[PDB]
């Protein structure tokens, strides 16, 4: 049976804040293309690793 | 004709700012993900002793 995860919560730590919010809040990853994960994870940076 | 100044600026705080850019904006990450983002990454990852 599936588990009927929703994973909505992205963390990372700083140095990948910007390319996480590419990810999702953007429409376009990096090349003008597209996003599709756009509004799709809220995004939430950290600093207490690594 | 004379005007007295007795004022100086400070070397406050190294730890809350950066320089030595290449700055660029033409690249997908060559040049924006790796100068104003690295800049970007190493202000807000600063730790005051660790943790």
């Amino acid at each position: 049976r599936p588990l009927d995860i929703r994973p909505n919560l992205l963390v990372v730590p700083t140095t990948l804040r910007s390319k996480a919010k590419e990810v999702v809040g953007v429409q376009r990853l990096a090349n003008g293309a597209d996003n599709p994960n756009f509004e799709l994870v809220q995004v939430l940076d950290t600093a207490w690793l690594n | 004709f004379m005007a007295d100044e007795y004022r100086y600026g400070v070397r406050s705080r190294c730890n809350v700012g950066f320089g030595f850019w290449q700055l660029a904006a033409m690249s997908t990450e060559e040049l924006n993900q790796v100068n104003f983002e690295k800049v970007y990454d190493a202000m807000r990852n600063q730790k005051a002793d660790g943790g």
